């Protein structure tokens, strides 16, 4: 597991033990947008601008068409468990796409339900209407408070203008989520305590279940994660501060983030999770395998960590670290017990380690802090394993060995002769 | 590559009949879920939907302006489609195009691909 | 979806035995485990038994040894056999299908009330 | 070409041939854009409203000014076929300068014309005008609508109020456009039959004309693509199981998109083009040049595929090929004909290839699928050609060459001494 | 210093000298956003809206609360010149959230102060006020021009829901923003003569002082730049043409922009910059270092310059310099005085400098320009520092360097077996 | 832009000859290519000659040999020859001009009609 | 913030000599430099002098050995030592507050006129 | 790990009185400035709040419905909060839960742990 | 580097005249299009418009509140520009800058650099 005493010797500064929620399982529920909405067919205003409406939708609606009808033809008994799915098409499918397949097939019972639905929404006026299974059309409530009262109170004609220009705001939006899709955009469309369950929650995506270009209608299935704390799993971030060697600052290059399961030590890719104040919210494990020399010094073999050169100001030069100061006295002007008084660390030691027993007022480049009483803050190190990040570079030394190595062959050829 | 091959389109009497037919090498098509149907354009207007026909279940479609005059029939053996016109009038001539495409076919920007077209001529 | 129906909750004495029914109906060829959750009043569901499509089996610690979980595929029945009834086993009980896709879908919950004894 | 078949067995899936369309030639028209809208004279209501919306335009409308510029300035006879463009400025141009640079050169004969519309413009109240060269006026259809009436009903202090939270919204759509150019957005603000082509249309950048400082006016450059379909290429994408090596996953990390042109075989670079349903459309042609050793991979060596490290989840362990399955059996539970027969595959083999002729139903991790009667699906391999992606692992192995090279050449050092 | 003469012989060509404004202090403001309106007591309609838009704040108000306690938390006499600022927490902090730590002790003095203006803005109607402390209400204007005429015109409960529409469609622009803050954001919501002063501007982030959870509030920070210009600081934007070597087109892969300050050179990270016509306006310090190899070539030393094979058309063929051409004459079709007349360059030189001393008309590809009489435009060149880009390449390459090495210690062992 | 406007259409006797002539008129430096486009009756545009500034010409396989294009520059004309006039040749025929920039432009567009013969 | 209140200025002959103070207050234990500015009728702000808490002084080429600036920071004073008074070090002076955050704070400046002579 | 439990809770007649007690578990918890406070909850209903102290301050909250008649207190040195209930009334019967949290936590999305719940029957 | 000098500036009669010029460092600018113009401001408000020269074409600006009584001149061999007033007014006071900038230069905005400017007292 992680030494995370030995690793400040480096400059790597482990911190923040985060426990970490997976949703393992979800609750299915079923959307249906109906994207035409219903105008009072007594008037039969607004019949040319849901016309030019339509042939906006096409620019989406095939496309998601499209994408759909590729997923069914997947998979060309069935109702029983442990049955055959169904068989397996011409073509080529992978894992993804055959997850994707099957959870189609798992929608299909409930299609036959959404299809007699859809024969009563298409003439209900309602916006949101629910037999759940939920359905919306899109601009109704607007057209049922502002278009119908204005065919009476302004004429047809100048109504027509008005919901013209709110469905063109619509498909504007529609083009945003539909041109995978997150419940967030469909949400910010139509309008447990823990906030994070919640923005998690609309991190997940939709899976578009069908299509109708008949009626313009997207069927969506939404899905509510069950979150489960996983016990003996901890993440870490992970942050170094410049390592001086010989007047010149090197540091330590690894991961942003990293994790423990038991024995196991990994790296962290957090970008698809949502941090809560005390742990994680994850779609699936974050972990990842780490290089065998970036183990090996984050369990405290800190002789195998890789360093590389500092490029830019945004390697941190100091730190606060358990009540005190880890920083790189050479390059930042540390001081103790008063401005004048500084701190000098000598030319082969890479960081400097300040803690209360050694300094009660620390100076950071002239910002004075006290140190804390009731800080836990507590050789010499050899750092072989030299790393260049860019390509260039990798290419510039690749060439040198190269040249080093022809020369070598070289002193055979004329050696084997002598022999 | 799907190549769709219209035939017997011409010169027609009023009130006469004609039976188009399309030929479609449907094998190279991403899909087996389609339609297929038929459309019809004056040199200066959209293409109007005409027929469409459900490839695997023959349930047929039609427009009110056609109904119960024209027909449209399917051989998934030959790989053909028909449209069998009767009761012929002036404002049927066009030129003719079958299509596959995705359900309905009610409308031109559904379909996949399009045939040459043939032109079909009724004269009083 | 997934139809889940319970059967066979009721009141029963304490040591005594019952036999929990669940029907299932739907696409049953994408589900990867039957089972049954339970929940005490006023906490969290908890696993009891889970039986896979292989017949592959595993049960809670309370469960281990004390209880068996059966399926019978060409009818689509899941059927505990809860055995041994201790007085703290009084709960709502859930039969459980779990897709292949991670989908989950409960029953309705049939009570088991045990008896102080 | 692409050896399909034999592919198969490093577990790289060559799938759906598409082909190419190219826009080998534009069409051309002219927009005028016009961002003061007219407030009619009679009641001098919204001048100040208008004064501030045009201290908000200066900051995008001058970035515009000073990039066009910059452009006029490349090129300092003409008007025959074959003369000269122009003299060549005191400075710097890379070839994409020169060719913005001679498109405005091309430009100035319809300038000339353009000039003479912009006198009309100033003083007309319509929205939209042709003379084509389109113009449109930026908030006029919601002036003549809204405001005009308003002045009247409500009194010329109320309306102004209203005139300018609409110019505010106008300058934050004009931001997220101005703030190259695609049609999209434009047609976004304003508001054939292959729904492709006309998604195409709108990916293609617009080109800037004029600036007008003065009258607060852009000219734009639409331009139409004339699609032309491409005889003999073909694109495919391709996906990489996982491959077992003394069980250790490895995988062939080749490109998303591979090409052919008759005897050319490369790479795809399809981000910016349009994926149809069985073409893509491209602004010009995709291909990159690949490493020898990912072409000769390609073409059926596959000996000399390279291998890398399976690092995450991504990479998928199975697939459906051709009516089978092609899958790593180590990793993945794979199973023949009833869940409780597993397929074994030995150490020494990658992947399993599971065809109708050895299973009816095939069982992926306990998903029964049937196989397909008419599917098509069908020796020591040793890859030898190990890859690392990260530039720190790279780094490591090349210090340990180094480090046995130094003392490769302490051994000729000894062994001259005693020679 | 560079080269700029020689460097055209490589292609590589060096131009658009700019100067450099760093924002090297801030003057800061605060603004207090007030997200509840009022609305009038003496109807108490929009209760019910306003209930349901206070949920929604809480999913964006909750997380920017931690974050900022995050920061205070970072330190635990002061108010003396000199003195301690506070004492070091338990944790690990570093440099950067020891300065925001540091920010937030400087900026307590002001909260005593925005603690009392919260209790007037509470009960006020006013949407902006200032007492300077700026502060808004969210929807206010809206509310009193709208809402409150409403509420006799058309009663409670129709006004109602005119409220909630205005709510969410804030909530939504709240999100894009909250959900660093850049102050261009902030002007968005609530609507010197150089404006690339001001783009800088509304360039620099936000810093949140309070997150009031009780009453709504975000107070806010705004920084206003104070730019130097920088003496003896020069920033070059570099671009690299194709160069022959033995029929195959090779570049030189340097940075985008270069920066000289004296007889420091080194590369420029402009992305945060604003570019002006005649200088960049930058935060801080854009300047890093560059690789030997690299500062060595843009010193004139053009034989060590690092070169790179051409992968695609995005590396220009030519390109006019100092009214002439520099081009790759193989691959590109150079004419002179006429286009017939194709000028050949011989297969060992990388490009052809055209000048005015040379051709009166110059013809790229059939373009054909006039040379520039006022043109300032004016040897065996071996670049052995070949250089692959693809980790894919140089992982390649090191293998057969290790399988080179490893036949070479065969050598020895059967050499020394004789010996 | 470049403003093309034909001349020389009209009908004509099979294996008799015709000669189309185009004058262009704008920004001529910057065209590429000047030539001859066809359209048969309900199908697409078709290439049939094409010129380079240099001169360099090409053909559609049915002009190779059988039909020839030339300019005049200080004019800016362009011309193409039609010669051994088959049947399936008349058609629409545009001249056009092609910008470095990839940029076309349009003729109006001429008739070229064969007699049955 | 810091507040800065500046006094000291009014009329002095030239070659004469004055003392102008600034008092701060505020979180000045966040404050790196404390200092004088000047601006001369239309132009541009100048750097005078500043002090840093540790007593590390710099000056403008004009000031250099000719001006003196000093600190009492028990009671929080800034002030600068005006000697040798040439005709155009007439000015409005400012005192500044620069943070170690990079802000800057401002007094209310205060003017010096220096006699023709 | 920050763990709160709660004591006290039972049937109680009306108009008598009951002392709840929440012990907390605090030395885990990633910040020093929070609020402790009890919030109720009616099977049918969203938790109200009920009320809420300052852990360093010691001022204490209380909404309108319940002014006067109960008290919060806390004890730092024993990591505990009390909430004294006087004059209960039938409506008083709720589970009642203990919470850190962010101030004022005066609503329950404010809360960072939530303990387990105490029922308190009120009966005539 | 371009810098701008303007000369010419000082206290003048009312009715009198007065000749501005402004010398202009033109040759590090990035352009060879551009206007020069000159503009003025009372020490409370924004800068206003006063005249403007294309540097190419001659063609010269003016606002209406100044019609008729100053004219701008350039010499392109001096790189100089010239304002000459006439029959000032009291309210002609002001400092006036000299700029180079962007068409039209109707306003301040589209200057790219700018002069120190001069200051101009009119009495009575
Ligand atoms: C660190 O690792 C190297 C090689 O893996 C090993 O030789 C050395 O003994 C290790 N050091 C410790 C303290 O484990
Ligand atoms: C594969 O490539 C290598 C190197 O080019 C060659 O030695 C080998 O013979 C090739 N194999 C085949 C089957 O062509
Ligand atoms: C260029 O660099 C190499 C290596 O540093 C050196 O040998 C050579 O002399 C240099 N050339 C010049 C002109 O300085």
């Amino acid at each position: 597991q992680i030494d995370i005493t030995k690793l400040q010797h480096v400059g790597v500064l482990v911190n923040s033990p985060k426990g970490m929620k997976i949703s393992q399982n979800f609750e299915t529920r079923y959307l249906i947008l109906s994207l035409i909405p219903k105008i009072e067919d007594s008037n039969s205003c607004g019949d040319q601008q849901i016309k030019q409406y339509k042939r906006l939708l096409d620019r989406l609606i095939i496309p998601l068409y499209d994408g759909l009808r590729l997923q069914k033809d997947v998979i060309v008994t069935e109702r029983f468990f442990g049955g055959v799915i169904g068989t397996i098409a011409l073509g080529v499918a992978t894992s993804a796409q055959i997850t994707a397949a099957v959870a189609l097939v798992e929608a299909k019972q409930a299609r036959s339900d959404i299809e007699k639905l859809k024969e009563a929404i298409r003439d209900t006026n309602k916006a949101v209407q629910s037999v759940l299974i939920v359905a919306i059309k899109s601009v109704q409530d607007y057209v049922n408070k502002e278009i119908v009262p204005c065919i009476a109170r302004l004429g047809c004609e100048a109504c027509g203008l008005l919901l013209g220009l709110a469905l063109d705001q619509h498909y504007s939006e529609l083009t945003n989520i539909f041109g995978g899709i997150k419940l967030q955009g469909i949400a910010s469309l139509y309008r447990k305590y823990d906030i994070y369950d919640l923005l998690f929650t609309e991190s997940i995506k939709v899976r578009v279940i069908d299509v109708d270009l008949n009626d313009y209608s997207i069927t969506l299935q939404v899905r509510l994660p069950l979150l489960t704390r996983l016990l003996n799993t901890q993440i870490y971030k992970v942050d170094s501060i410049s390592y001086n060697i010989q007047n010149r600052e090197w540091y330590i290059p690894l991961p942003s983030h990293i994790m423990t399961k038991g024995a196991f030590l990994g790296g962290a890719d957090v970008k698809e999770c949502i941090e809560a104040f005390s742990s994680y919210i994850c779609p699936s494990d974050p972990g990842f395998v780490l290089n065998h020399e970036m183990e090996s010094c984050l369990s405290g073999n800190i002789s195998q960590c890789p360093r590389t050169t500092v490029t830019s100001d945004i390697v941190p030069r100091y730190a606060f670290v358990n009540g005190g100061v880890v920083a790189n006295c050479i390059t930042t002007t540390c001081t103790c017990n008063g401005i004048g008084n500084r701190i000098n660390q000598p030319p082969d030691q890479g960081v400097k380690i300040i803690t209360h027993k050694e300094c009660n007022t620390i100076g950071i480049n002239g910002m004075l802090f006290n140190t804390n009483k009731e800080g836990t803050l507590a050789d010499d190190i050899t750092l072989n394993n030299s790393v260049a990040l860019n390509p260039i570079d990798i290419s510039i030394e690749l060439n040198k060995a190269k040249s080093d190595l022809e020369e070598s062959k070289e002193w055979i050829r004329r050696s084997n002769q002598k022999l | 590559e799907v190549q769709l091959v219209e035939s017997g389109g011409g010169l027609v009497r009023a009130g006469g009949s004609l039976r188009l037919s399309c030929a479609a090498s449907l094998r190279d098509l991403h899909t087996r879920t389609f339609y297929m149907g038929w459309f019809r354009q004056d040199p200066g207007k959209e293409r109007e939907f005409v027929a469409a026909i459900d490839w695997n279940t023959g349930a047929a479609s039609y427009p009110d302006s056609v109904k119960g005059r024209f027909t449209i029939s399917k051989d998934n053996a030959r790989n053909a489609v028909y449209l069998q016109m009767n009761n012929l009038k002036p404002e049927d001539t066009a030129v003719y195009y079958c299509a596959v495409g995705r359900p309905p076919l009610n409308r031109p920007t559904l379909a996949y691909y399009w045939g040459q077209g043939t032109q079909v001529t009724v004269s009083s | 979806e997934v139809q889940l129906v319970e059967s066979g909750g009721g009141l029963v004495q304490p040591g005594g035995s019952l036999r929990l029914s669940c029907s299932a109906s739907g696409s049953l060829s994408t589900i990867k485990a039957l089972g049954w959750y339970r929940r005490a009043p006023g906490r969290e569901r908890e696993l009891v038994a889970s039986i896979t499509s292989a017949g592959e089996t595993n049960y809670a610690d309370s469960a281990k040894g004390r209880f068996t979980v059966s399926t019978d595929n060409a009818k689509n029945t899941v059927d505990l056999r809860m055995n041994s009834l201790k007085p703290e086993d009084t709960a709502v009980y859930y039969c459980y299908a779990e897709s292949f896709v991670l989908n989950i879908y409960w029953g309705q919950g049939t009570q088991v009330t045990v008896s102080s004894g």
